[PDB]
């Protein structure tokens, strides 16, 4: 199996990417290390293509807003911190309506 | 001018396309990128496909 | 090309390389750039992307990972510049100790 084409992540790409980890479910709840975030970057891109520049989420303490409008997951603190699935996000670019700067 | 799937691909957005190796195409749009918008000849279905993942007949 | 860890020894041999080939050298750093880099050697070599890290600015940007001999120097346009001093002093340390 070959390594599909690269392609920029997108809002529609992004949800439905979202509803797919979270109806196969692990990444909700699993504890965050840039180990695995970078996994998760390489796993899309290599499944879907995705150029790995999308799961950027925002400078901490507390919660981390995700910076692509779409992507229905941040991380919550519960400083170690957590995969947390929030449709809200999908309706709500918090993490921009918080650090405008990044857009 | 239409092309076959040499590989399998399961898609994961509503808008790609998913095939099983040998499935036939016809491709409404490459002139955009490496990732192809075709049309399934045995479904009708049309999508965005792999392109490194097909080649012509 | 099975998966390997970026030792000092790999990030020496792979520095020597691409300043052998040649064209990174003086090439103008943009994200997208830097994050191609870090794909190419992926596929070709089996390092995990979380080798090339310069220092936040502002001005020289160095490596963290000792043995990586490139730097991004601004000429804040910047562009990559290899120094192989760097696989003797860990510059990106002595200045920066938060990320070790």
């Amino acid at each position: 199996t070959p390594q599909v084409p690269l392609r920029p992540m997108t809002y529609k790409a992004a949800v439905d990417l979202s509803h797919f980890l979270k109806e196969k479910g692990g990444l909700e709840g699993l504890i965050h290390s840039q180990r695995r975030q970078d996994i998760l970057d390489l796993w899309i891109y290599h499944t879907q293509g995705y150029f790995p520049d999308w799961q950027n989420y925002t400078p901490g303490p507390g919660v981390r807003y995700p910076l692509t409008f779409g992507w229905c997951y941040k991380l919550v603190p519960v400083e170690v911190l957590e995969w947390r699935f929030d449709s809200r996000l999908a309706f709500h670019h918090v993490a921009r309506e918080l650090h405008p700067e990044y857009f | 001018t239409l092309f076959v799937a040499l590989y399998d691909y399961e898609a994961r957005t509503e808008d790609d396309l998913s095939f099983h190796k040998g499935e036939k195409f016809q491709i409404l749009n490459s002139s955009e990128g490496d990732w192809w918008e075709a049309r399934s000849l045995t479904t009708g279905e049309t999508g965005y496909i792999p392109s490194n993942y097909v080649a012509p007949v």
